[PDB]
């Protein structure tokens, strides 16, 4: 059969799965990168900050991660 | 329905100085992304196929070993006195062989390095056997982990986890089914004496003395243990047995406790096992091992 | 000629650049939407068996493509 | 004595409630949630705002996700007390929603009235009336600021918020057609009110800001939003004046898994009128005294609960020539279906039939998928419009099969369906997964 | 500026709120469901429908599961405005639920009124009266179709629907006893209304059709349902005439995990009067003018909120001779308990004491298991009934522990207990898992 | 029949009926720890009366404490319509102390404000019944009133106070009773001769648990996520002519806050948040020649006609930057509570939420005022140019003006509702942050 709904469906699925994989790798690389960039915990005045140094030295709340 | 519904039970477990510390020296952690519902892992002609009938099935190097019975962990919970294999919290729904009756929580991987976080399934379901009844749901509170790290050199480090509270029993780290075509069955003893060929029985139980085991028609697979939990705070003579079961069906297991003890607990936390798997011709396999 | 758009270089604003996605985006939205259509099909409940629409006649062929979503029921 | 006399008296009938306890009601656990902040930002309206004009707005990417949108009006009332009936809602005539240039939903003033009539309950629809109408016997000249919340799939719960951060190549736009006639503001019936002022309008949008770990997750990963959309085409009624109860077979043009159908019979010249007018208090202008006229409503009391003034005797839904259920009388769809499926009170003249257990909820609970139904027909039976509307002795004294002679003015037939679809967002663009 | 100024205002006090998130509010995931369809089908009624008649219906297995059930009545009123008070459920006198020849539950007219007066609480109750009464000033001769829903354990939620295909070796019946006297339809007080028409009745059952695999599972596997039951026997009040506050020690004979105890003080000569009548607005027929008579209620305004007309002064419930709690005034049970346990407006003369934290819910939340309590007593203290009901200065101008002389007409006491039980279904037959 | 709907299966259903997870017609309930609830009377320390301050100590009759209901017996000095929430007017405030530390404190105006925002139609009418006369009762009538406390641990059992785990710290409530209660002992500001003193009692709801959890509760530490109310008062400038006042009010708050709510009131008349006017329900005698716009028709004081309110617009500003662009006053009275609660807020009471659903207890967004320099609430007032006695102007004027009697609403009450943590360990309790 011609099956328009399956030829477009299968093609869309290939792109969807290839693309979700790319997006998942992307956020994985950014979470990996920031753990390395800012590998420390904050202090009493930067209580949830990522902080670039072993002491405060470079804190922000615009790049928070778990 | 009682057969298709998942559940969990809450208990209060507050015990103090009667809890020998079984030191969970090995753990598993991940830094990779999630995936959809299949894994296709390969490198250096080493393939692992997870067909999503259950999270791992086939493997080999242009060969296969079996259609079922892929690597799995399985916890045999506390028994009345080791009478029947009833309370088997098995990672794989091997009995169905098709309907993946296991809840999967995370499908993590990167190329060459899959992970896995899954729940168990009780192999017997809601029936009764012999004279002993069993659990109510089909899935218990125990969870499992796998991490398979393929190293470029043909070494594939395989880690598993079992997480079960207040346990007392027999935990299966890996069940593997090699092909029937494995006439050579050898192990290296920790005394570095020699490789021993043990083909007279087909009922070989290797204890600590067995350092690494290998089997092959001519192309070989090796299994080298890396780590397993033990009571490492006091090092008492606790019922902790690490051994193989080497019969046509191959199983790597560890016992945590006797069926009945005086009065002991266990933390019941996360426990992992580290096994080094590697492949190639018998020559390359033995050559790598003998580096030790 | 496309030199005028940005300059990704050694440094970035704090990982706020998410402007890598446009050509993939065009390809999927084109194929995406699925056209289910039931212009001529069973008026009954039971999944009356499907005879594959092979082109066996030289002339008046149907373009109906029968429904593959009907459960047996009875 | 006290509580321990109840706990000691423990038994077999307690085991299935209290054995191996799973929860305790007196020490709960709250979930830790993603860091976000919310604000309302006013959007720029494109076009000349006025009566009968059509304008549009485009939502600026001032944030990461969008949820509630409120359209604001400032009106000056042209009549006096009771001359208006949801004038902000009548004015907000047609709201069209598109993602990336593809229209995915379209709401009408009559739909807003139907939705409120069916789904809001207690002091919330009262509060709604406060936001859309004059509810304090205000006099001519009163200036009032009105709020009409929009009710799209992303307006009712944050869980369906629009991921604009993931739509950097496609725009989100709302098109607004404003009514040319608003009762009590511009016209009294068909008579224009001299000096009536043009409206002032603005649209306020609730912007969600996420922290960095999550907003990048939203920006990079694709999404599948399972969303609601409205299906509607208008038609006309077949209401008999006498000697007969008319039947009418109306072809339905719906085609996606549908949560429920709803419909009404309205007089297009009187926004929100779904029942006949009668010389009964609240049922027409001047009702109860010699000045009563049953051709003009006492507008602010247009909504009633007296189904005697309705035109629907019975209705049935038939699918592919086979009945979906046995014919029910009109009072079933006005009173029982909303009792069973929503839990509120539906005023007379507004009817629904559900396919879902909880059509008021967001999670699917049963659908009728018209994508594989070849003939969907709504069959109506009308009441005979033989009661002299000016004689309460007859109107309040008759039976279910007969209605007011003024009922024949309900000439427009509006049948709605609310359905599911999937809105996919990926790599900065989006669109619907299914169309028909 | 904007939300960003709040988004990064992070401190130590946030670590337990937004630190380590688990739940995201702007990305909901919906769970997929086993397919079904809902259909309403008429049952055959065996016997003659009429005033005072008893009929039964067997529920035909037109489907897989049973959810709601609605009884239709067609009534013509013999009185005018305000002469009726929920007549559709006055007529629905008793409904007995029998599964496999085993009585499972039985509801009475008065209970339907107490449930509506106690658990049903919003627009739902107004819509309910719309289904059961004349709410628009209708006049003598008006005829309406009424809907009286049943509120059995499987009626209020789909989750407890009857697994008929798991019950193939016996049927389910409903026994309907219809009242001989219905206020405003065939009697006005005790006086017959000449020419009153007989009621017409039909019973609609809502059937669920399941998919192919789900029917197999339901028919083949055993099932347990957690269900509710109503326990009821009647008694007389001990209301005093003058100089004294009567005591009454009422022995209770209940026997299962009980969610709550509720009761009311009823005038047996007319359905729903739970308070004393008085010459204050709406508290008796003709109230406020010369014709006011305090022996006959203003039927449509029978329910009131004036505690002064509520005969109960205080009450205490004992278990095995020990107080379960210290004596409370009647107002505790009428307002405070339902505020905490239900959240609605309980009218005067209706009282609740709960064991459950939220008895309105389906999830068990605390019970009194009377199966292990050999005796319990409801101790009532009455108000002194010395206030002349015909003098509004005395009715509206007095103390809390004294009520109207007309309170002495509240001679019937109805004490209800609602409990849990378990319905077991095995190999095609079902029944209660616990006796008594 | 309905089977005709099941055959209508298609592609769109792979998202609905495929690989199903939920069976809707077989529900699963959870088994729960066996418990029983009873309420026990507490003893009030001190003389109960008008203007008196008394306190109580919660006896350890149980394992956990949930709700607490204060009851009063009042004798009214006026006729129907002369009272307006008199039980709450008398309950001037309640202070919550656990182990020597202040955990919360609520005020009579907070009770009215909370009602005005967070209670719905049926429970509000009920609430009104518990605290006021609603059937036109006349002079000399008596009624027993019930005022449930709003404290965090009161309306959700999940935060019940664990006395079983607080064997060393006492829990106490301090009650301040108003000296002037309109319609009971004062008629406006004039004393009512013969007015009786109130009688009061406090009932506390005790939870008893089964043995197995009582042990767990006694032995393990606990961290309860609890709510607090923050409040200070201010005064306003409400002009009659030539200008619209604009005040920049410092919001002196310091915890993760779910929402800010505020009102404008005339301190003489409890709960009056709008101007008086010669229109129905807007003043005593309204509609006839005896109408006066200095005294309300008290029982109808609460209205929904925002024309009688003084707020033209409001804006929250954090560290000199707007939190949102200026919104008109009716936004905070009708739209924010629509979005955030889903009920009706009467005229004169305003809410702005930070939380998505502050009516619940599951955290859903907070503003942490502990990590800012300065927050203010800018209030733009209407010009009070309308003659309150002329309905033609009161019911028919423009948005930016209100009635001249509006100038009496000189008290500004701004409330904040925040989260905190109540820690329990070794029989001792207390706040983690303060």
């Amino acid at each position: 059969w011609f099956s328009r709904d399956l030829n477009y469906g299968k093609a869309n699925s290939k792109i969807w799965n290839a693309t979700v994989a790319k997006g998942l790798k992307g956020i994985a690389n950014e979470n990996a990168e920031i753990r390395k960039m800012y590998p420390y915990l904050g202090y009493g005045d930067f209580t949830g900050a990522i902080c670039k140094g072993p002491n405060n030295q470079g804190c922000t709340y615009y790049a928070n991660y778990t | 329905k009682f057969f298709k519904n998942g559940n969990v039970m809450y208990t209060c477990n507050t015990f103090s100085l009667n809890v020998p510390v079984n030191n969970s020296i090995a753990t598993i952690d991940f830094a990779e992304h999630v995936n959809g519902a299949v894994f296709k892992i390969e490198y250096n002609r080493v393939n692992f196929i997870a067909p999503s009938l259950y999270p791992i099935s086939g493997l080999g190097t242009a060969v296969v070993f079996d259609l079922q019975k892929g690597e799995k962990a399985s916890q045999r919970k506390i028994t009345e006195f080791g009478n029947k294999d009833i309370r088997i919290a098995d990672e794989i729904s091997d009995i169905a062989a098709d309907d993946h009756s296991v809840l999967i929580t995370t499908k993590l991987m990167s190329e060459s390095t899959p992970g896995e976080l899954s729940r168990d399934v009780v192999l017997n379901g809601e029936i009764a056997t012999g004279r002993i009844n069993m659990n109510t749901g089909f899935v218990s509170d125990i969870i499992h982990t796998k991490k398979i790290s393929i190293i470029d050199d043909g070494i594939v480090d395989y880690y598993v986890k079992i997480n079960v509270p207040a346990k007392y029993s027999h935990g299966i780290v890996e069940v593997v089914s090699g092909t029937f075509l494995n006439d050579i069955m050898i192990h290296l003893v920790r005394n570095k004496n020699k490789w021993a060929l043990m083909d007279s029985k087909m009922y070989i139980v290797n204890n600590t003395n067995g350092f690494v085991i290998a089997k092959n028609p001519d192309t070989a697979m090796g299994v080298s243990l890396l780590e397993w939990p033990r009571g490492a705070v006091v090092f008492p003579p606790y019922y902790n047995f690490k051994k193989f079961k080497n019969v046509n069906k191959w199983s790597i297991s560890q016992q945590i406790a006797s069926c009945v003890n005086t009065s002991v607990k266990i933390p019941g936390g996360e426990y992992s096992w580290k096994i080094r798997l590697f492949f190639g011709p018998i020559w390359q396999v033995q050559e790598s091992i003998n580096s030790v | 000629k496309p030199s005028p758009e940005a300059a990704d270089f050694a440094q970035f604003a704090p990982k706020n650049l998410q402007a890598q996605n446009f050509l993939t985006a065009t390809q999927w939205i084109g194929v995406n939407t699925q056209g289910s259509s039931l212009k001529n099909a069973n008026y009954d409940l039971r999944a009356d068996p499907i005879i594959p629409k092979a082109d066996v006649g030289p002339w008046m062929m149907s373009s109906v493509d029968p429904n593959i979503y009907q459960k047996p029921l009875f | 004595a006290g509580g321990l006399s109840q706990l000691v008296a423990y038994g077999a009938q307690d085991v299935y409630l209290t054995g191996n306890p799973q929860i305790t009601f007196f020490k709960t656990v709250y979930r830790r949630y993603t860091n976000f902040a919310i604000e309302s930002i006013q959007q720029t309206i494109n076009g000349s705002v006025g009566f009968g004009n059509k304008v549009s707005t485009q939502i600026s990417r001032n944030g990461d996700l969008i949820t509630d949108i409120v359209v604001e009006f400032v009106l000056t009332k042209g009549g006096n007390g009771g001359t208006t009936y949801y004038p902000a809602e009548e004015l907000l005539q047609d709201v069209e929603l598109e993602i990336g240039g593809q229209r995915i939903d379209k709401h009408y003033n009559d739909w807003f009235r139907t939705y409120d009539a069916l789904f809001r309950m207690n002091d919330d629809r009262y509060n709604y009336r406060r936001m859309t109408d004059w509810v304090n016997n205000e006099l001519v000249g009163a200036q009032k600021r009105f709020y009409v919340p929009l009710i799209f799939f992303f307006n009712q719960t944050p869980g369906l918020a629009l991921p604009l951060i993931a739509l950097q190549y496609h725009e989100v736009k709302l098109y607004f057609t404003l009514a040319s006639q608003v009762q009590g503001v511009n016209y009294n019936g068909s008579s224009a009110i001299a000096g009536a002022a043009q409206p002032t309008m603005s649209v306020w949008v609730d912007y969600i800001f996420l922290d960095t770990q999550e907003r990048t997750r939203f920006a990079q990963l694709p999404h599948e939003y399972l969303i609601e959309q409205l299906q509607f085409t208008g038609s006309e009624t077949a209401t008999p004046s006498a000697t007969t109860q008319a039947s009418q077979n109306i072809r339905l043009n719906f085609n996606h898994p549908t949560k429920y159908l709803a419909w009404n019979f309205n007089n297009p010249t009187n926004y929100g009128q779904y029942t006949a007018l009668a010389n009964i208090p609240g049922a027409c202008s001047g009702a109860g005294t010699a000045a009563a006229t049953v051709t003009t409503p006492d507008y602010g009391n247009t909504g009633t609960y007296n189904e005697q003034l309705a035109v629907l005797d019975s209705a049935k839904i038939q699918l592919n020539g086979q009945d979906r259920f046995a014919t029910r009388k009109g009072s079933y769809f006005n009173k029982v279906q909303p009792y069973q499926s929503i839990g509120g009170v539906t005023p007379a003249g507004v009817y629904l039939y559900s396919f879902a257990l909880k059509p008021a909820g967001r999670q699917p609970s049963g659908t009728c998928n018209f994508s594989r139904i070849d003939n969907a027909t709504l069959s109506l039976t009308y009441k005979t419009c033989s009661i002299d509307a000016t004689s309460p002795a007859a109107v309040l004294g008759n039976t279910e099969t007969v209605t007011a002679n003024t009922a024949t003015l309900l000439t427009a037939l509006n049948i709605y369906a609310k359905n599911y679809n999937v809105l996919r967002i990926m790599s900065g663009m989006g669109g619907l997964a299914y169309a028909n």
